[PDB]
């Protein structure tokens, strides 16, 4: 699952064959002042020109001189085009106009500037006769500046020279090939036994990134083999040549998903580290070294450019999303697909053990026969499902059979990280009157009777029950069992039970898988809490009930709460283990707090993965005929929620003669929720408000 | 002819999960007059 | 039947009919989907009356818009199946696997669930699931499926009144 | 229409008759390993045999012999942590093909107590509820 | 004033919504079953397994009731009561062409079709009939007949010693004779664990050519800081309402109102007057109860006091329903609350017109099912109960494996053409009325 | 009444169009009855004969079926039957019966508003 979800999220993010294709259908950097040369006589060359204006993160290419009068004999030129690469007041800008027809003897004068910067007049004076399209080597290997082709790399290429220099959207098939050739080839250095060689390796987990040697030491090793072949696909740039690239990733997902079926769970968290750090080699080192060797030296209408700035920033939020989705999808649904939720069968035995969950006794002086049907199976247990410490029973003051010289003092020192969950009576602590550590296999078979001679019951206005924990080694998980007898004064007993299965992982002395994601999720709760300060601290105040910053502030309050109950579970599990393994066959105390806190981390990362998919169908309005479906539903909703005000005024009164005459939210959610499933006419009044708006919205398009 | 199968599978944390499968099968095929006609209706389906 | 003729000689061994009875399942699954895809191609021919072409033009000009909302329906629908599987998946029989968490959502739409096990499995988030599922499915997500094929049928019929009252 | 009443009455004999005259559990409600033994001597033997040959419901016929097969897991098939090694002695694993037992055990007389392969027996796979068994 | 002098509508209404569920504690529900756990669920011994909800024969009915009533003889009061109906011998006719089959014929337990019939041991009022002037009675109409309030209350003592002694007479001078038509009892528990007033009516019927099909009857009635402090304000904010809304007759369209969303207040004001008038003879009953705790030798007469009490606590809940819609008639303050009241009030002219066409189809299937299924199926037994089982079809709730078994052909012709016409035609037309009405209100305000 | 003629004109001008869709409803409806009879007809009591495979489809519409026998009779094609029956009946084939008699009633009533204005 870990090897498979990262294999598919990196393949679903090749829906940037849709975003880049829409950028493919197209293809203060220039002052708007008048340019005129009044120097060169008899040298009008009816030709084109090319501007050489490179600078601060901008490489503005040439021009294409379209002539109305075709730049006729003995003339000059003045115009304005839209340079899509913006350089400010940097000291590098030039021009180059060819020698067509006869040779030009023109000393090309200048080009005046008024809005060169943002309304700033820098006086340009070229005033020099040039060679055959020579340039201005002035302000504002012979040509050693070359090397500013820093976008002839796969690393951070959303930018190209215009209308030429191919593989615009083909360069996003050098990604899908490059990504999965590190995902496949790193899975082969991890366990792929074969028949390979001469002490190559057997298992090779070896402390994954807890010491910083091996899992980064393979990163600079598995890049060398794909670039022996993945540099051959920038040789096709002068078809089915493109098709073998999609074929190569098509086999590299099947080979990778076949080998990684049996990794130990430390060999999967290393496979992420040894592939993300191997990615980082070809981003930061190899592409930065590929940009040197290629072409060392061969000296041997106005609004459409604003549209693209929207489409960069839409593609930048897709690189954030399809990695933040991949962390949450790997946290909750990562481990709990084979271990966790394939085994509720662990829960299913103990319900059908204890002879059908003590058959729901609910009686005070019963369960003493049934105590000889929980102690008898679960003190010898010759079939399976071993013990893991002795059980007990707690009691909630009023100690009987006093003899209070030095005994009579069931302590149960209540020091614990919270209060245990509620029932019908109260919210019980840890600290009852814990006597009765039932043990030694036969006195526990005879302290069913010794708790009948000495009466230890019927005081302190309420009372209590037992707690048991156990685990099976086959699946790698545990179980925390609390049976509870409430003794109300009115009823005989209230009896309800709880079986909590969980995995006991604590630190692995420094690194695990949910220790990795719950630090990565902690980064996105710092990334978004800063991005909501660039709006709230400077850009606007009185931010009241606008559900942009009212709900992107909840996604910070839920991402940060996910990683602070997962590190709370991993830090509650080592302290509970260590005080257990001190006195190992001795006490009972341990694992109901880790279990209750682990499901509050699993059920809270699922609501995160909920919101991350509702956002994925909100992000579907970018097909224009389907964009009605969102707008007609965010427009009916302020009024269809208002229809449900009056349905509360009547539907409660629809219960105030139905459940009021039960003799002739607990009840109300079974009066509101359990009513709208059977009675169904009050479900179809919302049909009007949608088709009234859906026609008024379709009639607007 | 029916062919019976009666699974009982024992999980880890051992309970019992039973399962069954009963299926009749015609395996002697050219007997009456009506199954001659079903044999004559299979080849007409192969023609279409 | 070269297995049964080996057993009809020897009346004392075990007859292996397990490889023979597995392909009876597959023959009854394939020859029943095939019968289902024969009665659907009756719709290609039915198409006789004037009032039969109006009901085929309606369902064929709608399915572009109707498939577009059936994707937005399932993303909400497969996000409640994420929530119920992670919350109820250890206590309730009806939410045991993710394949069977989907099937029990369609049971809610028909009725069929008492949820006295649902509010017992979880006290707070149990009915927050149940009320906000019945709210969004029956007030929003069902009434939108109606509103698509209601405005489509009301636009086919007014188009043919510009075909009869313009060629009268 | 003559098919359904035959595969319904076969499902009445083996799945609805109780395992013994004093108990209540069916084959559909087996809950322990000991309940499986009180089935296969209780109602299999009353369900196959109707006293020659064996005509079920006086009109069926039992073809030859039935047989019982069994899948088993090796002993040393899981790794248990070093901290609670003392109380737990030996473990078992969930059914995978890599964790299957093949060594003969116990009274090694007959063909029951000795493993055969899936080709030497003329058999094939089947897809259960938990896993897929060889 | 729409908020000042009309504040009597919405402000006092939260008192009635709170003091209804505030006064109604669990004793009419929880203790109503905590007294019903012994006289209805306890058989005689381990020998007899069919309790009083499964009794058929004559002395087998004497095996049903005789055990649990001895434990009943909390701490009850009054005395026992063992009565029946007395039918004549030659009350009906038979044919003299095969008269060696019949000997006598009679009719069901009716007013004039019965008789007095004293026979044999006339030493007491057990085997000798009487009138209803001694005891209290009225005609009671279950699922068998509309009975008579007369007979002879053959009482026993408050102890189970003489309840055992008169049970020795129950063999010969029995409760079942050759015209045995009913069997009834009466009790009332003065419970200590809930100091409350109880009732009982435990009847096992008798139709001819067979035995019984029983019926239970009882209800709880609790005896009574905010204990009884919800008595003045439940009348006082109605006290100026009987002075203002009856003074509204001098003004409102010159006494000539003819409205709906404001006449539901003055109609339920008359349903308030179902409560305000009653407490002058019936709810002020002390002399029904002051005889009860005084003399121990007398029997209980407060079981007949419970009969006018069932429409005391059920008719009082009728002021819950119309007072909320008349709140939402005044409660539609928003702009989006007036749109939902204008919709439902401009529709109900058209919507009542289709609710007549709905019921004529609906009461024509009830004609068909009663005449076809009315002899085989329990769910179609009477015409009153053939209607109730049609609404069950709409909810689901019917397996109809008894329906296709009762009739093979016309059974599923009924069932498919009922689900077809109700769910494809008659339900979708109710939608189409209030859909075009709401879509015509909203487009009218866009012209506003 | 005037409001009684409007409800008879609605149901009588609709039944030409409404009978046309009741043929397209049954061909889908009698094609699921082909599928369930051939697949479930040996295991499940409720799909025993073809006459009784039709009657148990109307039970689905009312509720009334637990289908714990359906997913047990067939593991894969069992719930492919059940989900794509509840999808097509309750989202498509029921809402189309509404849309016919909704646009018909909304065309009768607007026709008489061109009649109650022509009178004055």
């Amino acid at each position: 699952y870990i090897v498979m979800l990262t294999c598919a999220v990196c393949l679903v993010t090749y829906m940037v064959m849709a975003a880049i294709l829409h950028k493919l259908d197209q293809l203060r950097f220039k002052y708007e002042i008048l340019v005129k040369t009044g120097w060169g006589r008899g040298s009008g060359t009816t030709a084109h020109v090319g501007i050489m204006l490179y600078g601060v993160d901008s490489r503005s290419g040439h021009r294409h001189l379209d002539g109305d009068r075709a730049f006729h004999r003995n003339s000059l030129d003045i115009f304005r085009i839209a340079t899509p690469h913006s350089l400010g007041s940097v000291w590098k800008i030039r021009v180059w106009h060819d020698n067509k027809g006869l040779s030009p003897a023109w000393f090309l004068q200048h080009v005046i500037v008024r809005d060169l910067q943002t309304a700033r007049s820098a006086f340009f004076l070229v005033n020099d006769w040039l060679s055959v399209e020579t340039e201005a080597n002035g302000g504002l290997v012979a040509e050693l500046q070359r090397g500013f082709f820093d976008k002839h790399i796969w690393l951070s290429i959303w930018d190209r020279p215009p209308r030429s220099r191919f593989t615009r959207i083909q360069r996003a098939t050098c990604c899908v090939l490059l990504i999965c050739l590190f995902l496949g080839a790193n899975a082969v250095w991890y366990g792929a036994v074969g028949d390979s060689a001469y002490s190559t390796g057997h298992v090779s987990r070896l402390s994954p990134l807890s010491v910083d040697t091996v899992a980064v030491g393979l990163v600079s090793s598995v890049v060398v083999y794909p670039v022996y072949l993945a540099i051959l696909f920038l040789f096709r740039m002068s078809s089915l040549a493109h098709g073998l690239s999609l074929l190569l990733v098509a086999v590299a997902v099947a080979v990778s998903g076949w080998v990684g079926a049996s990794f130990p769970p430390g060999v999967s968290v290393a496979w992420l580290l040894s592939s993300s750090a191997s990615f980082l080699a070809s981003f930061l080192g190899w592409e930065p070294l590929k940009v040197l060797l290629e072409a060392l030296y061969f000296s041997l209408a106005k609004e459409e450019a604003r549209k693209v700035k929207r489409l960069h920033g839409m593609l930048r939020s897709l690189l954030v999303y399809m990695l933040f989705l991949l962390v949450t999808l790997l946290a909750s649904y990562g481990d709990a697909s084979c271990h966790g939720h394939a085994y509720r069968l662990q829960s299913a035995i103990k319900q059908e053990l204890h002879s059908r969950a003590f058959l729901a006794i609910t009686r005070s002086e019963e369960l003493w026969p049934w105590m000889a049907h929980v102690l008898l199976p679960y003190v010898h247990g010759n079939q399976s499902s071993p013990e893991l410490g002795p059980p007990r029973l707690r009691q909630v003051v009023g100690w009987e059979s006093p003899h209070n010289g030095s005994g009579t003092w069931a302590y149960s020192a209540p020091d614990l990280l919270g209060a245990w969950s509620w029932g019908s009576c109260a919210v019980y602590d840890s600290g009852g009157y814990v006597q009765e550590l039932g043990l030694s296999l036969e006195e526990s078979r005879d302290r069913l009777r010794f708790l009948q001679l000495h009466n230890w019951l019927d005081n302190r206005s309420r009372a209590v029950f037992l707690e048991l924990t156990r685990y099976s080694p086959a699946v790698g998980l545990h179980a925390a069992v609390t049976l509870r007898l409430e003794f109300p004064a009115a009823g005989r007993a209230l009896a309800a039970l709880s079986v909590r299965p969980f995995a006991l992982r604590r630190l692995s002395a420094g690194l695990s898988l949910p220790l990795l994601t719950s630090v990565c999720l902690l980064l996105f709760a710092v990334h978004f809490a800063v991005a909501e300060a660039r709006t709230w601290h400077r850009e606007g105040r009185w931010r009241v009930l606008r559900l942009g910053a009212w709900a992107r502030w909840l996604l910070v309050a839920l991402t940060a709460a996910t990683a602070l109950v997962r590190l709370a579970q991993l830090g509650a599990a080592d302290r509970q283990w260590t005080r257990f393994v001190r006195g190992r066959p001795r006490r009972f105390t341990s694992f109901d707090q880790v279990a209750q806190l682990s499901s509050a981390a699993r059920g809270l990362a699922a609501s995160l993965l909920f919101l991350l998919l509702v956002k994925a169908a909100q992000q579907l309005r970018f097909v224009r005929q389907w964009s009605v479906f969102g707008k007609t539903l965010c427009r009916a909703l302020p009024e269809l929620l208002g229809v449900t005000l009056g349905l509360v005024v009547l539907g409660v009164a629809y219960a105030q003669l139905a459940i009021l005459l039960v003799s002739s939210h607990l009840s109300p959610l079974l009066c509101v929720g359990l009513w709208a499933l059977r009675l169904w006419g009050a479900l179809r009044l919302g049909a009007v408000i949608l088709r009234w708006r859906y026609h008024a919205l379709r009639g607007e398009l | 002819f029916c062919v019976v199968r009666l699974l009982v599978e024992f999980p880890a944390t051992g309970g019992v999960i039973p399962s069954w499968q009963f299926q009749p099968l015609k395996l002697i095929r050219y007997v009456t007059t009506f199954d001659f006609f079903l044999a004559a209706c299979e080849i007409i389906f192969c023609f279409f | 039947v070269e297995v049964l003729l080996q057993f009809l000689e020897d009346q004392n061994t075990f007859p292996n009919f397990e490889h023979l009875a597995y392909w009876q399942i597959q023959f009854n699954n394939i020859a029943a989907v095939t019968v289902f895809f024969v009665w659907i191609k009756l719709f290609k021919f039915i198409n006789f009356n004037r009032t039969m072409s109006q009901l085929s033009t309606t369902m064929s000009r709608c399915a572009k818009d109707l498939f577009g909302f059936a994707i937005m329906f399932f993303i909400i629908f497969l996000a409640y199946a994420q929530l119920a599987y992670l919350v109820f998946g250890t206590q309730v029989d009806d939410f045991s696997t993710f394949q069977e968490c989907i099937f029990t959502q369609f049971r809610i739409i028909l009725g069929d669930i008492n949820f006295a096990e649902i509010e017992e499995a979880n006290r707070v988030l149990g009915p927050i699931y149940f009320t906000t599922f019945v709210f969004f499915m029956f007030f929003i997500l069902l009434n939108m499926f109606l509103a698509i094929i209601n405005d489509t049928y009301s636009e086919v019929k007014s188009d043919l009144a510009q075909q009869k009252a313009e060629m009268e | 229409s003559n098919v359904y009443y035959y595969t319904r009455m076969m499902s009445q004999l083996f799945l609805d008759t109780p395992v013994s005259k004093t108990e209540k559990t069916n084959f559909k409600t087996l809950s322990s390993m000991e309940d499986f033994w009180k089935f296969t001597e209780g109602s299999l033997l009353d369900g196959l045999y109707w006293k020659n040959r064996s005509f079920i419901f006086y009109e069926n016929l039992l073809l030859g012999v039935p047989r019982i097969r069994q899948l088993r897991v090796r002993n040393g098939s899981c790794s248990i942590p070093q901290d609670l090694r003392d109380e737990i002695k030996e473990c078992y694993d969930v059914y995978s093909v890599s964790s299957e037992d093949r060594a003969p055990f116990g009274p090694r007389n007959g063909t029951a107590w000795i493993y055969t392969s899936e080709k030497d027996l003329n058999g094939s796979s089947h897809w259960g509820i938990i896993a897929t068994y060889s | 004033s729409v908020l000042r002098e009309l504040v009597t509508y919405l402000l006092f209404l939260i008192v009635l919504c709170i003091l209804t569920y505030g006064m109604m504690s669990s004793n009419v529900y929880y203790y109503t079953r905590m007294m019903s756990q012994l006289f209805l669920d306890t058989p005689v011994s381990k020998t007899e397994k069919t309790n009083f909800k499964t009794l058929s024969s004559m002395e087998d009915f004497w095996k049903f009731t005789e055990g649990s009533l001895l434990d009943g003889l909390n701490l009850l009061l009054g005395v026992p009561r063992i009565r029946q109906l007395r039918v004549r011998n030659g009350s009906c006719s038979i044919p003299q062409d095969l008269r060696d089959e019949i000997k006598e014929c009679y009719d069901v337990y009716s007013v004039s079709s019965e008789d007095r019939a004293p026979f044999g041991p006339r030493n007491g009022t057990a085997w000798i009939y009487t009138s209803e002037k001694d005891l209290n009675g009225s005609s009671h109409w279950g699922i068998i007949a509309t009975y008579s309030g007369a007979g002879y209350y053959l009482d026993l003592s408050r102890t189970r010693e003489e309840t055992a002694a008169q049970v020795a007479s129950l063999k010969k001078n029995v409760w079942l004779d050759r015209g045995t038509r009913a069997t009834f009892i009466d009790f009332s528990v003065y419970n200590a664990n809930i100091n409350l007033f109880c009732v009982v009516r435990l009847l096992v019927e008798f139709p001819a050519t067979g035995g019984v099909i029983p019926s239970w009857q009882f209800q709880p009635l609790k005896l009574i800081f905010f204990l009884a402090a919800c008595e003045i304000i439940f009348c006082f904010f109605i006290f100026y309402y009987v002075v203002e809304e009856i003074l509204e007759i001098r003004i409102h369209k010159l006494h000539y109102f003819r409205s709906f969303w404001n006449c539901l207040d003055v109609v339920i004001v008359v349903l308030s007057v179902v409560a305000i008038g009653i407490n002058i003879y019936r709810t002020s009953n002390v002399e029904v109860l002051l005889q009860f705790l005084e003399d121990q030798n007398t029997f209980p007469n407060f079981e007949h006091l419970a009969y006018w009490q069932i429409q005391f606590n059920n008719i009082a809940a009728v002021t819950v329903f119309f007072v909320w819609i008349k709140l939402f008639k005044f409660i539609n303050f928003n702009r989006t609350m007036s749109q939902l009241s204008t919709t439902m009030s401009r529709c109900a002219k058209d919507l009542f017109g289709f609710a007549i066409m709905f019921f004529i189809i609906f009461l024509a299937y009830a004609q068909l099912a009663y005449l076809v299924f009315g002899t085989q199926v329990d769910d179609f037994s009477t015409f009153q109960e053939c209607i109730f089982t049609q609404f069950r079809i709409i909810l689901g709730d019917i397996n109809f494996a008894e329906i296709e078994e009762a009739n093979r052909v016309l059974g599923p012709i009924y069932f498919t053409t009922f689900v077809f016409f109700m769910f494809f035609i008659l339900l979708n037309m109710f939608l189409a009325i209030i859909n075009d009405t709401y879509s015509e209100v909203k487009s009218d305000l866009a012209q506003q």
